[PDB]
RNA sequence: UUCAAAUGAGAACUUUGAAGACUGAAGUGGGGAAAGGUUCCACGUCAACAGCAGUUGGACGUGGGUUAGUCGAUCCUAAGA
RNA sequence: GUGAACAGCCUCUAGUUGAUAGAAUAAUGUAGAUAAGGGAAGUCGGCAAAAUAGAUCCGUAACUUCGGGAUAAGGAUUGGC
């Protein structure tokens, strides 16, 4: 809407550098449990509500 | 045996009673299975200049009579299919009756 | 002659739908106004003297230079990263041996196959589904005020 | 390749719609190597691409 | 009272070439010259001329380059030399015809 | 064809023929009969403003100056001035008697042919 | 909708060219308001999705990008709290 | 541009070619039409189906809260140059 608060903007901003895929090397460690991360989103699927 | 023989076409053959939806799609197949049965390959190709002709009265008004020729030609290497290979092309007459199949020396 | 002018300008002219390319700043080649030149009939001898004018750039092409650099090699090692530029790569950064990245893409690969079974369109869809349907597995359909159409 | 990227951004330097730019089928190299506005500039300057101006729409009859 | 107005058209590189008729050109805007109306019908105030290399017409009544321009390219499809001779002008009502980019 | 040609020209709807048009114009006598009629109810004219050429009544009183300046009426006037014809004519013409025909022509150019023009005249 | 070319292991659908088309300016255009929130774009890549294929993507992976003494809020007030 | 028009119809600037396709065209529909002669005859029922339909001129009844009814009904004409 280009009139979001800067608090909105933030958490936006914050759910951005969240979206990502896990890294590779975390599978390199020894006695791992992490196999995909379930906390990713994308904006077709899924809708924060702010 | 790279040969030219300039054949003639009548489209009222093979497109009464069709779809006037798909009059030009019905002229392009029945010109590529006419060449086809006409000169006994498998690989056929047509000419944008041709294409030009056949769609440039209308989507549905393609004239009856129009004179192509068609072309064989040695196919390129690593061609699994064959050496033979068949390209269409169009050509202009004043008039559309009169005139028959005619072979054309190479030059 | 005069109607098969016509018939070739009403063939060719398709002025009605979109364009006519300006005659002034197309392209053409000598080799194919030879012949309409020698249909016309003029004179051959004063437009062939024209070619050997192109006698520029045919010593152009050798440049030398390890012979043009001696043919694409540096392209197929160069392109073998995945992403160009220099940049940091949260994911090619990560892990330096190469025998280590390609663990990681097979792991990779053999995880994303649960999500593919399960037909979700990724890592990050997550749409469940409801067992059944209030609106469609209750009510009596009586007279009046029907459940739906 | 892919060339709509190169269109557009030759159509958008030019101040024309995207349907009213010309590419060269026979020469094709160049302009896929091409992504910046001085490169489609000089390329149309050296004649790779035309206006294709616009359609006759006449008024004679009226 | 009244002012002549002159165009010049350069032929020199296409007639050195050699698909050129300059001489024919000038009788074809002679034969063909129209100033209001008919053909033919000229009162003495418009004459052309050739010498090998340019033509120059100088007119008193009604004339424009333009006009000039759309005669030129009649006679040159007439004489079916489209697509081969290119007209340009080299400076206010100065003309010149010459060949084309091929550049094969 | 299921238009407006058979909607206007069916069997019901039709019209009087040339033939009896000129009839009834060469007959002096009828001319007046044609219009003085006694009286009329189911005709949509009563039996009054009946254009003898357009075949057709007026149903009203001055309707019949202005289908007289319309230029459908100066048509049919038109069709009219030509030489009538008829069935004779044509089997003379495919192969048959000759100096019957032209014995007819004849008499009809010599006696009625001025007789239509009268007529006009006395009438308007 | 048609043909050709190119890429490509593989082309009814990807790109370009050559044609035919339609939207017909109270548009399938050009901007925006609520809302949406990185989807815009570039680069490599297509097992998962675009009920069909996809060499393509609003998909996947990595990054780039919004600059206000004059534009709006921030200033004032209405029905109201 | 067509006209009374921001109707519909064709075109210009711009934009799209996306919605699974190919081979033949039987019965049973979808939406449309057409039908010689009779002209509503059965149909609960003139219901989807047809007729005048635009513009100009003439004359427009009963009734009346005298302001309407009224485009009442009907007739004549409609081109090109």
């Amino acid at each position: 809407a280009a009139q979001k608060s800067f608090r909105i903007k933030q958490k936006m901003a914050k759910a951005k550098k969240q979206n990502r895929p896990l890294p590779q090397w975390i599978r390199l460690r020894t006695n791992n449990t992490i196999r995909y991360n379930a906390k990713r989103r994308n904006w077709r699927r899924t809708k924060m509500n702010i | 045996d790279v040969v030219t023989r300039e054949y003639t076409i009548n489209l009222h053959k093979r497109l009464h009673g069709v779809s006037f939806k798909k009059r030009a799609p019905r002229a392009v197949k029945e010109i590529k299975k006419f060449a086809k049965l006409h000169m006994g390959t498998d690989d056929v190709r047509l000419a944008p200049e041709l294409n030009q002709a056949i769609w440039k009265r209308g989507v549905k008004g393609v004239e009856y009579r129009l004179r192509l020729r068609i072309s064989r030609k040695r196919n390129e290497e690593e061609d699994a299919k064959n050496p033979l290979f068949s390209y269409v092309e169009p050509v202009l007459v004043a008039s559309a009756k009169g005139l028959q199949t005619v072979v054309v020396e190479e030059d | 002659r005069q109607k098969t002018m016509i018939a070739e300008a009403r063939n060719r002219k398709s002025l009605k739908n979109k364009a006519i390319m300006p005659r002034s700043k197309l392209t053409k080649s000598f080799g194919k106004m030879e012949e309409h030149m020698s249909t016309l009939g003029h004179d051959m001898s004063a437009l062939q003297d024209k070619q050997n004018r192109a006698a520029r750039k045919n010593r152009y092409v050798e440049r030398g230079s390890d012979v043009v650099f001696g043919d694409q090699d540096a392209l197929t090692a160069s392109t073998e990263n995945g992403v160009k530029l220099r940049q940091t790569d949260r994911l090619l950064d990560g892990v330096a041996d190469g025998s280590m990245r390609s663990k990681a893409d097979r792991m990779a690969k053999m995880e994303r196959r649960e999500r593919n079974r399960h037909a979700k369109q990724g890592e990050s869809d997550r749409h469940n589904a409801v067992s059944l349907s209030k609106h469609l597995f209750s009510g009596k359909r009586g007279v009046g005020k029907t459940d739906f159409r | 390749a892919n060339l709509r990227t190169q269109k557009r951004l030759a159509a958008s330097v030019v101040g024309v719609g995207k349907r009213k730019v010309w590419l060269d089928p026979n020469e094709t190299s160049e302009i896929a190597q091409a992504n910046s506005r001085n490169a489609i500039r000089k390329l149309v300057k050296n004649g790779t691409i035309v206006k294709k101006a616009v359609t006759v729409h006449s008024k004679s009859r009226t | 009272q009244k002012i002549a107005k002159t165009f010049t058209v350069d032929v020199s590189s296409p007639t050195e070439n050699g698909v050129f008729d300059p001489a024919s050109y000038a009788k074809y805007l002679i034969d063909h010259i129209k100033v209001e109306g008919a053909v033919g019908n000229l009162g003495n105030a418009v004459t052309v001329t050739e010498d090998g290399t340019v033509v120059t017409v100088v007119s008193t009544a009604k004339f424009s380059g333009k006009y000039l321009k759309y005669l030129t390219k009649k006679y040159l499809k007439k004489n079916q030399l489209r697509d081969w001779i290119r007209f340009v002008s080299t400076k206010t009502n100065e003309y010149r015809l010459a060949f084309y980019q091929v550049t094969p | 064809m299921g238009r407006y040609s058979v909607k206007r020209y069916k069997t019901k709807r039709r019209t009087r023929d040339l033939d009896l048009i000129y009839n009834d114009l060469s007959t002096k006598e009828s001319v007046q009969k044609l219009l003085n009629q006694p009286l009329d109810e189911t005709k949509p004219g009563l039996g009054q403003h009946y254009c003898i050429h357009c075949a057709k009544y007026m149903e009203t009183a001055i309707a019949l100056k202005t289908h007289l300046k319309g230029k459908v009426h100066k048509r049919r006037v038109k069709e009219l001035r030509g030489v009538p014809y008829t069935q004779e004519v044509s089997d003379a013409a495919a192969g048959y008697n000759l100096n019957k025909f032209l014995n007819r022509v004849q008499e009809i150019t010599q006696s009625v042919g001025p007789e239509k023009e009268s007529n006009e005249a006395l009438l308007k």
